[PDB]
């Protein structure tokens, strides 16, 4: 009996999708409503997804698919060395203030920058996606568990000091379940990063990989064009949704 | 009446495996302006009752009335001195005092606020540490600002919750008094929950006594006979003092 | 020979210049004995054991365990924290249980949860082992930071009021089992004692600090008794009923 | 004497600066070290900034500005967004419990996705490029201040709840002092995001500011093309990092 942790979700979509609708009627916004957008695309991808056409025309359950895979080893390398980097950056202040710019300089830069670096950097272009989705997804789980441990209140601390708890220790029995809330919402906000950055990151593959489906839609401007990059988007947050709650 | 409880029964969830039952059909009856104390095992809902009769925990089955309306939720005419002293660690000991009587007395023009907070720092004595932060305070320290704030606000029904645990003879003595005369100057009447005897009898009117162990009720309400005026030195030598003394010991005993 | 105070002092930087805490404290503590500091509420009685426990460094002083300096806090010099430090992730259980393993390892289970078992039996948290610290009162929060110091059994204890939110019953048992612990091994305990009656039954020396800036040790006691002290002997005692006026006297006198 | 805080950034930053130049020992290695990035920009770009040559020629500084003045008013409409709405959701769970799909969805997506559908709805693009700045850089400072608050220890409620401290005044004085470091680790998070996303949003506007001269040295390969850009990030960085201490 879930009446009010599954119905307000469905409530509150009630809202955001019929006054979408409504918000076409203005005849300047040329943003397709709802019933335009769920029908244009309907007929051949809403029907079936998983359907191959050669090439690289995969519908959209491989396109999210393909692209699965490489967010999911780009967030997964981000978040084991986020967490590791955080937590010894937290302690050991002099370190933390040792690499504090060259973190802040190099957290700026957008995945398209990062483009024609990482291909100079690896040959192969194949890692070089993985790169760009790890190096833009590590910030808010580095920052979140940065701050997560300088915020460990001393009582925590104290009691640590007087046992002999250093070392993997300290940190699996004091500073791991402290800093939960930051931890897991520096990964929250990590895992919407991956798909943030997988535009940029799928320019140096194939077609194949929501990415590549949205930036050759954008490029190509045809009648059922913004229908397709919206639902695209729905198939990537309802993923991302996935791996939120997990 | 005043304050008053008809049939409060407190039931702890305990998710896993359990049901704890920490009260069970409390029937007590405060009149206006009595103090009345709490004592009592530790760990048999002292604190739970009290929380029930300041709102901040609600009774499963029954009610607590304050003058004919049902108490549903915390009121500042029913401050709490809180066991752990609930301070705010980026507010100084002026500030958190000034906090409390902020909203209380909105429209007070700033400058009789500004007395009220400084005046009460006298009470307690904290005149040399109205700028510093809990964090550079002590225990007992934070225990006087924590009752500092409190009393700022006059509230109808004051609800003490071990306010003088911390405190060493001298200054708990000296906080015993300039607590009874707030409740006799002002119409305040005052529940309190102490660990020991010899305050309770100076303060109180009658002597609520909790029982031990789960499903706790009340056990005796054994009152005080002694004159309102007290000084802590004459009321010792009333020959009843003992008598009650060592009746609230027996009934401590017979619960181990 | 033991545990030498040579001369330590703390001086903390305040917005408003420097404020003296202790000032030339010299103390000789022998092994296996104790001793009960009490004192006035701000005086200083937790920062001059946080020094020993190694919680805080002296500004101008030293403090040695056997010939040694301390630095550094040890497993050998465990404390029950004023504000009772514990981890609200973690049960009664698992708090005591966690300074079981950390301070020695090499057994295995069903050994060391052994001692975890009978040190809650000891306080009487038996039924409270599986809730955690918000779950449980706050005189039930005092007796886990009491099983956790005592299950490991250091050198030397350091003890900030561990029985500060406890009943009349409950305390006093409690202090029979400090008693019996301290005696079968070669504990030395430092307690901060806010009650007169409790410093003297239980400490072979009594140390009063000055109230107020500055604080030094004024008017050391002994304390002449037989060591397996009981109740409702040790006042038959002529020895007692005028050194415990000689405490009141002292705090009394310390105010302005 | 600054001789643990101001050294320690320059000692690590002989790291990352040495072993980027012996990293380049690798033929394999085409990205350009230290030397030849910061000799091939020397004589147009680090000589002098703030040269004029003709439109979308202007220098480095003037694209440094333009940039500033979108990422500006694009992160301090998300700073305003975000923080009263995270004390909004983070309080009342009912309504935390009924949007949250949708934001969870909506904080996917890819700043190159948002580029189409910001112009159907903002038939200007002068404000479309603001909006994907806004879009992008506002989740890590509502889902940080949401945290905070449910994070928001019991003792603290209590004492707003005993007074009769609710509203505004319990915001400004529980909820905000509170959650200090939450709220500010998600600013500074969302700075980071502020120019994380410039690249894409100035693929609307001139060729005036940093994004533009981003986007059109990777699309035109030079000798001088990675140098160009590695040092374009740089003046991103410090220019972040000026923001990151305020
Ligand atoms: N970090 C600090 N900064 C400034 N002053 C401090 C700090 N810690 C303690 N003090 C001051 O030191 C004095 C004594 O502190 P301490 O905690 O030792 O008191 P105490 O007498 O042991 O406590 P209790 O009230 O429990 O008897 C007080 O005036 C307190 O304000
Ligand atoms: N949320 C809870 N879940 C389970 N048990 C609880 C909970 N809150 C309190 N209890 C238990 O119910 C009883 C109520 O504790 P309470 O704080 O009222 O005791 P007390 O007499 O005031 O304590 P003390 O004298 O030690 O301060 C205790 O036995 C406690 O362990
Ligand atoms: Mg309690
Ligand atoms: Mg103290």
């Amino acid at each position: 009996f879930l009446w009010k942790k599954v119905v307000p979700p469905l409530v509150a979509l009630g809202i955001f999708l019929v006054i979408w609708q409504l918000l076409c009627l203005n005849p300047n916004f040329k943003l397709p409503g709802p019933i335009e957008t769920f029908s244009e695309t309907w007929d051949p991808f809403i029907i079936n997804p998983f359907f191959d056409n050669g090439e690289s025309d995969k519908g959209l359950g491989w396109q999210i698919l393909s692209s699965l895979g490489r967010v999911g080893l780009g967030f997964s390398l981000a978040a084991i060395a986020g967490i590791i980097l955080g937590i010894l950056i937290g302690v050991n202040p002099l370190v933390y203030n040792a690499v504090d710019p060259i973190f802040q300089v190099l957290r700026t830069v957008p995945p398209l920058a990062w483009l024609p670096i990482s291909l100079a950097a690896f040959q192969q272009a194949n890692p070089s996606a993985i790169f760009v989705i790890f190096i833009t997804s590590i910030w808010p789980i580095l920052l979140n568990t940065t701050v997560g441990v300088q915020q460990i209140p001393q009582d925590y601390i104290n009691v640590a000091k007087v046992l002999r708890l250093k070392g993997v220790k300290y940190f699996f029995k004091i500073v791991f379940p402290a800093t939960v809330p930051y931890i897991f919402t520096g990964l929250r906000i990590g895992i919407g990063l991956s798909w943030l950055a997988i535009v940029a990151a799928e320019m140096l593959v194939g077609g194949v990989g929501i990415g590549s489906f949205i930036w050759d839609a954008y490029n190509t401007t045809t009648e059922t064009n913004l229908s397709e990059i919206i639902l695209a988007l729905i198939y990537v947050g309802l993923v991302g949704l996935l791996l939120d709650r997990l | 009446t005043f304050v008053e409880i008809d049939h409060v029964d407190r039931i702890f969830d305990l998710p896993n495996g359990g049901r704890y039952i920490a009260l069970k059909n409390i029937e007590l009856k405060i009149k206006q302006g009595e103090f009345v104390s709490l004592i009592g095992h530790s760990g048999c809902g002292k604190s739970t009752l009290l929380n029930i009769i300041a709102g901040l925990d609600r009774a499963s089955i029954g009610g607590v009335t304050l003058e004919g309306r049902e108490i549903r939720e915390p009121s500042p005419d029913r401050m709490v001195v809180f066991q752990n002293y609930s301070l705010l660690p980026w507010l100084t000991v002026r500030e958190n005092v000034a906090l409390a009587v902020d909203e209380v007395y909105q429209g007070k023009s700033k400058g009789e606020r500004r007395a009220i907070i400084e005046e009460h720092i006298d009470m307690v004595g904290l005149r040399l540490a109205a700028n510093k932060r809990p964090s550079e305070l002590s225990g007992g320290m934070k225990q006087r600002v924590a009752i500092a704030r409190a009393l700022a606000t006059r509230p109808k029904l004051l609800l003490l919750d071990q306010p003088f645990g911390a405190l060493d003879a001298l200054t708990r003595g000296s906080l015993q008094e300039q607590l009874m005369k707030i409740c006799n100057e002002h119409q305040i009447t005052c529940v309190m929950v102490t660990h020991d005897v010899d305050e309770a009898l100076l303060l109180s009117d009658r002597v609520v006594m909790l029982t031990n162990g789960p499903e706790a009720h009340i056990g005796q309400i054994l009152e005080v006979p002694i004159s309102r005026p007290r000084q802590r030195l004459e009321v010792v030598k009333h020959p009843s003092y003992y008598n009650l003394r060592n009746e609230i010991i027996y009934f401590l005993n017979q619960q181990k | 020979n033991f545990l030498v105070v040579e001369g330590v002092s703390k001086i903390y930087p305040t917005p408003e210049g420097p404020y003296t805490v202790l000032d030339g404290i010299d103390l000789k503590v022998r092994e296996g004995e104790f001793v009960c500091l009490i004192g006035h509420s701000g005086c200083g009685k937790s920062t001059l054991l946080n020094m020993i426990s190694g919680f805080n460094t002296p500004s101008e002083g030293v403090v040695l365990l056997q010939d040694k300096p301390i630095t550094e806090p040890g497993p050998d010099r465990m404390m029950v924290f004023q504000n009772y430090c514990l981890l609200p992730w973690l049960n009664v259980f698992e708090n005591v249980y966690l300074a079981v393993d950390a301070v020695f390892p090499n057994k295995p289970q069903a050994e060391k949860r052994a001692i975890v078992r009978e040190h809650l039996a000891m306080v009487g948290l038996t039924e409270a082992a599986e809730k955690k610290p918000s779950q449980i009162s706050g005189g039930m929060k005092q007796r886990v930071a009491i099983a956790r110091a005592l299950s490991i059994r250091p050198q030397v204890l350091i003890l900030d009021q561990p029985f500060g939110a406890l009943d009349a019953i409950t305390k006093e048992e409690l202090q029979e089992e400090l008693l019996q612990i301290w005696s079968d091994h070669q504990v030395t305990v430092l307690m901060i004692t806010h009650d007169i009656d409790e410093a003297l039954f239980l400490a072979d020396r009594v140390v009063m600090m000055t109230n107020g800036p500055a604080a030094q040790i004024g008017e050391i006691l002994d304390i002449p008794f037989d060591r397996p002290r009981n109740r409702r002997r040790i006042m038959e005692d002529p020895k007692y009923y005028d050194l415990r006026n000689y405490a009141l006297d002292f705090l009394f006198n310390r105010f302005a």
